[PDB]
């Protein structure tokens, strides 16, 4: 079958690098 | 075919060997007379698990020599085939008749008549082998080969099999 | 077992020494290969245990740089643990060992998910892992019992990806 | 404390390492789940199974973009100049790893001559594992158990060792093991004295 | 001249929010000002033709849901072309809208439509606006390596050679 | 779909290697050197095998258009979704992608058939130099 | 023994020339080669990936 699934490797705390520019008008 | 089955045995324990280690001595005549037997029953007894958890019974001493009779059960991998079952094996030797495969620790032999007529036999090559337009089976060559049947003695099993149909021979 | 005849000595259903139904348990050679390996290794550090109870250097027998060396450390493993009385023994190990699809524990690993994945016969599970077939139509000839049961595509998936998963030497 | 800061360091940059490439896996589960339910299931995540329900990955079809010039000839020539940077960076690596390599492979020669001409013939030799530290070590029988003594207590063997400090050789007895110190000559330095 | 990449760009527009909100009936409306809406495309010419005239699963679903869907339609068939359409809706923070562009084919011999043929994505996330996954997954693997090669050169500069020993730490 | 079904089990049993090596290192206690050695080469390994599929199935990858499930909420996983949808190197790979550039003096714009052209072209022919001088150093000597 | 030993240093020789040979081409055209014939073998087809293979190269 399967030996072992993989662990949750999840990382929420990463603050992620979304550049933001185009806000006026 | 490697398998793990139960299996138990009964095993005759000396009068000479009875004193406080009769464990270590049961348990070293089983590893020695079970591992590397065969049994038409079950096959090849290739392997036993979980040796420190041997299953043990009192004894019951023989009432016309005085050897102990113990019966051990435990689990174990064994290999056997069936009939129609196709295996990957190694050329042992090659014959005007055919040839023969090893598998796992038993001989498949087949007859040239269970071949397709576009292999060859050449006995000019070093070593004389099977040639065909694109397979070419010998000596360390991986063939497949259909076991049709198996003959059942106490210490080993014989196979026959045949490859006539297509998708055999070199892979 | 071209028609999946395995009798009652290997029927699919097994009754334990527990006596509960347990699914037939069946091994290719790497599996097989690795069990042995892994039984043969903790017997001997049994019996060193025992030895240093009457009266490190285990880490390399496992791990392998060569198919050679490996071959050695096997014949060492039976010299101290079989006795060199079980001939049989040693040519099935070597057998094992020279073809040996997959040398891996977590190659070995992902070969049984791929193959079990799609809940197929345990038979039919272990022939696909000591076989190595090139196309979906020569597995299907090869192995009768996957034939009407799988689909070509999914067949020609699997045997792609073992291919690919096969460790280079 | 060094060795724990880089430990930790090298720690928290293989989590960093991995925490990216688990998104990978995340996002790739989904089409054989979508396919095949049943395989899927045990891809994701338990968090992900609770999020929602399954299909997510679905085949689409979109064309590929007109080529020209303009793209790829900058491309293999920036992945010219990335390869060139992995040329520099190798040459530079090899050049610190030979150094290295050089400098300590030529101080155990100077140990190695220190050891070749320091050592003369002298007596019967041969390798013994140490009782406390169960490597190999070079010893030496000096006693007179084969010259017809019958004095069982001793055995006349010293084991031979390679000062440090002194880049010296000394001999140390088996049976004195208890007086670990540079005062072990005058220590066990005895003597037969008649007094008339 | 450095230029953040289209697909990670990101539009606010607190003023048009604010002002008219946030609603499926505006949703283009919305789109209209962002850099991603191109002059060129029929809908513009739509536009002005209207405002010419004035002054002289669920894609089924959201067909037969509104009525200026259907204008749009009866007013983009003449016109083949680049042409921005609504893709779904879910109510009241989520619009995807479906970047096609359209060849109206009606050469002889060709029983099919109008070809469709995808040029972009764009999903509508609250008053924000999002628009490759290879890139995201080699980008990931990368990173992962350079990490990686900082972790062993590290190691390795803490392993430590002798010959009497092997290497220890 | 068999190609990303190759990709997605292929990157899965990398990650299991990845959460291996992890937690054989995060002991407190380091094993021997060469538990260490076949552990990186075989991870490493893996991942070049990685890199090979992901480019032999380009073609698939690009064509597969990224949806939204309609079952999936986004009021309540947006947070998830803007985790997943968003693909941005590290920081320190894009300082390090431009220290690269300016030490190399390398940039993609501009190229034009001056300067620049004369020196690829007396590039080409170093390499395939090197490469026959060596092999005349190989057949030199008898290396069997 | 001593032609265990004797083959050991074999394989010990040819592998250093394999890998020589090996790194030698690698750095020699580790400038990419792009050619429009289709008998030239040489693929560049993701971007960063290339410089992984590159350390990889170094590494081994």
């Amino acid at each position: 079958p399967s030996y072992s699934p993989t662990s949750p490797s999840y990382s929420p705390t990463s603050p992620s690098y979304s550049p933001t520019s185009p806000s006026y008008s | 075919m490697f398998f793990i089955k139960d299996l138990s045995l009964n095993i005759t324990l000396h009068p000479s060997f009875f004193g406080p280690r009769m464990k270590q001595y049961l348990k070293t005549k089983l590893l020695e007379e079970v591992e590397g037997s065969c049994t038409g029953k079950f096959g090849y007894i290739l392997c036993v698990l979980d040796y420190d958890n041997i299953d043990i019974q009192r004894g019951r001493i023989l009432p016309t020599d005085g050897s102990a009779e113990f019966n051990v059960k435990y689990r174990a991998v064994v290999f056997k085939p069936f009939k129609g079952e196709v295996v990957d094996g190694t050329v042992v030797s090659c014959s005007q008749h055919g040839f023969e495969v090893q598998v796992g620790p038993m001989k498949v032999f087949v007859t040239k008549h269970l071949m397709p007529q576009d292999l060859t036999f050449n006995a000019g090559s070093n070593p004389p082998s099977y040639q065909s337009s694109e397979d070419v089976i010998t000596i360390k060559s991986r063939i497949r080969v259909k076991i049709e049947g198996c003959i059942s003695q106490v210490s080993s099993i014989h196979a026959i099999g045949s490859i006539k149909e297509d998708y055999l021979g070199a892979i | 077992a071209a028609t999946l005849q395995l009798g009652q000595e290997f029927q699919l259903k097994q009754i334990n020494h527990q006596g509960e139904e347990e699914e037939l348990i069946a091994l290719n050679l790497s599996e097989a290969r690795l069990v042995i390996k892994e039984a043969l290794v903790e017997r001997r550090r049994a019996f060193k245990r025992s030895q240093k109870k009457h009266k490190a250097d285990d880490d390399d027998f496992m791990h392998s740089e060569t198919r050679e060396k490996e071959l050695e450390s096997i014949d060492v493993l039976l010299e101290q643990t079989t006795g060199g009385n079980n001939k049989d023994l040693k040519n099935t190990m070597q057998y094992l060992t020279n073809f040996s699809r997959f040398r891996d524990q977590e190659t070995v690993g992902a070969v049984i998910q791929l193959l079990k994945s799609t809940g197929l016969h345990p038979f039919e599970v272990a022939q696909l892992g000591s076989l190595a077939c090139d196309t979906a139509d020569e597995a299907k000839t090869l192995i009768p019992s996957l034939n009407n049961k799988i689909s070509d595509d999914e067949l020609e998936r699997i045997l792609k990806e073992l291919s690919n998963l096969e460790t280079l030497y | 404390e060094q060795f724990v800061k880089r430990r930790r360091d090298m720690l928290e940059h293989i989590n960093l390492a991995m925490n990216e490439s688990s998104l990978a896996l995340e996002f790739v589960s989904l089409l054989l789940s979508s396919v095949k339910e049943s395989t899927g299931m045990s891809s994701m995540s338990p968090f992900l199974r609770k999020v929602v329900k399954p299909s997510s990955l679905n085949s689409d079809k979109i064309p590929y973009v007109a080529p020209t010039k303009k793209e790829y000839i900058e491309l293999d020539i920036l992945n010219k100049g990335w390869k060139l940077q992995s040329l520099n960076e190798s040459k530079d690596l090899l050049r610190a790893s030979f150094n290295k390599l050089s400098s300590i492979l030529q101080n155990e020669h100077d140990y190695w001559n220190k050891i070749m001409q320091s050592i003369s013939n002298k007596d019967v030799i041969f390798k013994i594992r140490d009782r406390t530290s169960g490597q190999k070590l070079l010893a030496i029988k000096y006693g007179y158990e084969d010259s017809g003594s019958t004095y069982k207590h001793d055995r006349g063997i010293a084991n031979i060792r390679n000062n440090i400090e002194s880049q010296n050789l000394d001999l140390i007895p088996h049976s004195s093991s208890v007086f670990k110190g540079t005062d072990f000559v005058h220590s066990v330095k005895k003597f037969l004295r008649v007094r008339i | 001249m450095n230029v953040t990449p289209l697909d990670e760009l990101q539009w606010k527009s607190p003023e048009w929010i604010q002002v008219f909100g946030l609603r499926t009936e505006n949703v283009l409306d919305y789109f209209a000002e962002s850099p991603f809406f191109d002059k060129t495309s029929n809908n513009q010419v739509i536009k002005m033709q209207r405002q010419f005239s004035q002054l002289n699963p669920a894609r089924r679903q959201i067909l037969f849901k509104y009525p200026m869907y259907m204008q749009l339609e009866e007013e983009l068939m003449k016109l083949d072309g680049t042409e921005y359409v609504l893709s779904s809706v879910r109510e009241p923070d989520f619009w995807v809208i479906r970047k096609q562009r359209r060849t109206n084919n009606s050469g002889v011999g060709s029983a099919k439509g109008p070809e469709i043929i995808p040029l972009q994505d764009y999903y509508i996330i609250g008053a924000n606006i999002y628009q490759t996954i290879f890139k995201i997954v080699q980008s990931r693997l990368m990173s992962t390596s350079y990490h990686l090669n900082s972790t062993l050169e590290s190691l390795y500069d803490l392993i430590e050679f002798q010959p009497s020993q092997g290497v220890h730490y | 779909g068999q190609a990303l079904d190759a990709v997605r089990m292929r990157l899965a049993q990398l990650t299991h290697s990845l959460r291996r090596i992890r937690d054989e290192m995060s002991k407190a206690e380091l094993p021997q050197w060469y538990t260490l050695q076949s552990q990186l080469n075989v991870t490493l390994s893996q991942l070049v095998s990685v890199t090979s599929t992901l480019q032999h199935f380009q073609e698939t990858l690009d064509s597969t258009v990224v949806y939204p499930l309609p079952k999936f909420p986004t009021t309540s996983h947006e947070s998830l979704v803007t985790t997943l949808l968003r693909k941005k190197n590290i920081p320190e790979v894009d300082e390090w992608m431009k220290y690269v550039r300016e030490t190399s003096g390398v940039t993609t714009a501009l190229l034009k058939d001056e300067e620049i052209e004369k020196l690829l072209q007396q590039d080409r022919e170093i390499t395939n130099w090197a490469r026959t001088t060596f092999r005349n150093e190989y057949g030199k000597h008898d290396f069997k | 023994m001593s032609n265990q030993a004797l083959y050991e240093k074999l394989e010990q020789t040819r592998t250093i020339l394999s890998v020589k040979l090996a790194e030698l081409i690698n750095m020699t055209t580790i400038a990419d080669r792009n050619d429009d014939d289709e008998g030239s073998f040489a693929q560049e087809n993701s971007e960063l990936a290339v410089a992984t293979t590159s350390v990889m190269m170094v590494n081994n």
